[PDB]
């Protein structure tokens, strides 16, 4: 429970619903977050503006 | 009057045709254009080629044999030649006074150093070459290592030398070589290992110089015993990059340009590096190359479990730019009983072993034309202009000209 | 090996790995006779694991890789992915020494000690 149960979702990879923009999400295999292209389909949570922010939330 | 009413009423739908237009404008839309184009030129892609056998058994040594004897089935783990072995007489003789180590002061070894000088030589494989009519030889491949081990490039364009060019549909505008897989110096197979098969042959992969061979992956292969006809047909896709699409354009982590084996080898390399501590000797980086031991335990598992298994360690960005080859593949045989003799003799080889491991592998294009699919985008700012200027038009009567008349006006 | 029991800790564990590292008597994977408290006593329990895992089963649980599962739970850890005895085996080792980790309380006097405690 360190870590939201949502930072073990798949993010929505290759999906548009609009403009892709860079974006970040918690990577379960690396343990760390990871560059991605969102493309504003909000399936989940797992999508952060910044590296940051998403290694705060969810690295741990 | 009634008239305001109407006027304000239609205004109003006006309105939200105009609001439909440019929230649709920020979604970036595209659409996939579909093109045959025709060509006086293309470029001859790279083509790389492994032998299916990793190291040559006339280049194994004692030191090699203690060493990474255990890795490739010839020991067991007590360094000796293990009973449930399945060799004949004479490779068997060779083996147990080669695994003697009675005496024997272990030196240092190093897996890639161990490649260079086992691996299969392009100067004894390569009988003969040719590429539209001009005679090619050793020189004109370049060494690359793979998880195949020693492996050789024609047409690389590296280095500074220019990239080839074909003209013609057919067979005479293309590539023809003919090798000797050579059989005689096969490890012998006494186990299953990450190393070894029970396949002989090559394994070849038709590629852009742009991009580098992931031949174990993406490899087709070619048997002994036959002349295989590879015909090509080229297709470029492109992508649009953000906010359009998610290609990626470059990347600034091991090669020039980006592709997607360029992704995966920059993974793989990072998640062996993360691992085990170490890198297979194929990949790039600084980390230290793994010991025997390190492929064994660590190496090929972590590889073959990332490879086979895993789902999420590794998703590539798909690259703006991608040229692929559609194959046609046919084959013939080789030696006819006629030509057996010539064969043998040309080569100082019994007709036997030109029927196990010679073949001749030609690759060349169908035609010139090369398919395009490319990404276009679908509303830009000059559509949707015209667009919210052709719905005045529909709903008030608005023009050009009455907006600069009351924009005069007030 | 040592790289996925240092992710396992990542995986439900904000400690930094270098704070394991050379703790009390046993952490990570260094022998001795009495553990300082229960956090070394969870290294020595995975010491013991790991030379089960040499001796009867034939690992090398120092250098083999295994794979495993981070998951919203600490407990829903997972190694049956993982295609042999010893794969499964010592994946198992260092799960249960994650877990044991977080029951355990993080003093900081005995991480690097003089070997006179040891
Ligand atoms: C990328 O595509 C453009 C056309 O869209 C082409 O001119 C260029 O050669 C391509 N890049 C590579 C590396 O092939
Ligand atoms: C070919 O036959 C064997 C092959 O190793 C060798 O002893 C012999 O010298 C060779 N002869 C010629 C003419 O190449
Ligand atoms: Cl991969
Ligand atoms: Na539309
Ligand atoms: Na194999
Ligand atoms: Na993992």
């Amino acid at each position: 429970q360190i870590r939201p149960a949502f930072c073990y979702e798949d993010p929505p990879f290759f999906q548009k619903c609009g403009a892709f923009v860079d974006s970040y999400y918690f990577n379960r295999s690396r343990i760390t977050c990871v560059h991605f292209f969102y493309g504003q389909c909000d399936v989940n949570q797992n999508h952060f503006t910044t590296m940051s922010e998403c290694n705060r939330v969810c690295h741990g | 009057v009634v008239w305001a009413l109407c006027f304000m009423g239609s205004l109003a739908l006006l309105a939200l045709v105009c609001t439909n237009r440019i929230q649709y404008y920020f979604l970036y839309p595209h659409v996939t254009k579909l093109d045959e184009v025709a060509a006086t030129r293309l470029t001859f892609p790279a083509v790389t080629f492994c032998n299916l056998n990793e190291f040559r058994f006339s280049r194994v040594t004692k030191n090699d044999l203690y060493h990474a004897g255990e890795l490739l089935a010839l020991l067991n783990n007590r360094y000796e030649i293990p009973d449930t072995q399945t060799a004949d007489e004479k490779q068997l003789e060779i083996l147990q006074d080669k695994a003697n180590f009675r005496n024997f002061k272990p030196k240092p070894f190093n897996m890639l150093e161990f490649y260079d000088r086992a691996g299969h030589d392009i100067r004894e494989m390569l009988l003969s070459c040719f590429f539209r009519g001009e005679q090619c030889s050793p020189e004109d491949f370049k060494v690359v290592f793979t998880r195949y081990g020693k492996c050789y490039t024609f047409n690389a364009g590296q280095d500074g030398k220019p990239r080839l060019i074909t003209m013609k549909g057919g067979t005479g505008n293309g590539l023809e070589i003919m090798l000797d897989i050579q059989q005689d110096e096969y490890l012998p197979v006494w186990g299953e290992t990450d190393e070894t098969s029970f396949e002989a042959g090559i394994k070849v992969q038709i590629h852009s110089q742009d991009e580098p061979p992931l031949i174990d992956q993406l490899g087709f292969g070619v048997a002994p015993g036959f002349q295989t006809f590879v015909s090509c047909q080229e297709q470029r896709l492109i992508y649009l990059p953000p906010p359009w699409g998610d290609c990626k354009a470059t990347t600034g982590e091991f090669y020039d340009t980006y592709s997607i084996t360029a992704c995966r080898i920059d993974c793989e390399t990072r998640y062996l590096v993360e691992n085990c501590n170490c890198r297979m000797v194929h990949m790039p980086g600084d980390a230290p190359y793994c010991t025997p031991e390190q492929y064994k335990e660590c190496a090929d598992p972590a590889l073959d479990f990332l490879v086979e298994k895993d789902n999420e360690y590794c998703v590539c960005e798909m690259p703006c730019n991608v040229t692929r080859y559609g194959k046609e593949l046919s084959m013939v045989k080789i030696p006819s009983k006629a030509s057996a003799k010539y064969l043998a003799k040309k080569y100082n080889k019994s007709e036997q072993y030109i029927g196990e491991n010679i073949l001749v592998l030609d690759i060349f294009f169908e035609a010139l034309n090369y398919e395009t699919i490319e990404q276009k985008k679908a509303y830009e700012v000059a559509g949707l202009l015209g667009d919210i200027g052709g719905q005045m038009g529909l709903f008030i009567g608005a023009s050009i000209l009455t907006v600069l008349e009351l924009f005069d006006y007030a | 090996n040592l790289n996925q029991f240092r992710l396992m800790i990542k995986c439900t564990n904000d400690r930094v790995w270098a704070d394991f590292v050379d703790y009390g008597c046993y952490c990570v994977a260094r022998d001795s006779n009495t553990p300082v408290d229960d956090l070394d006593r969870c290294c020595q329990a995975q010491k013991q694991c790991y030379d089960e895992a040499v001796k009867v089963h034939g690992c090398k649980p120092l250098v083999m890789f295994y794979s495993f599962e981070c998951r919203y739970l600490a407990s829903d850890l997972d190694c049956s992915g993982n295609n042999t005895k010893c794969r499964n085996f010592v994946c198992n080792c260092d799960r249960t020494a994650t877990l044991c980790i977080l029951t355990a309380t993080y003093n900081r006097n005995n991480h690097k000690i003089d070997p006179s405690r040891c």
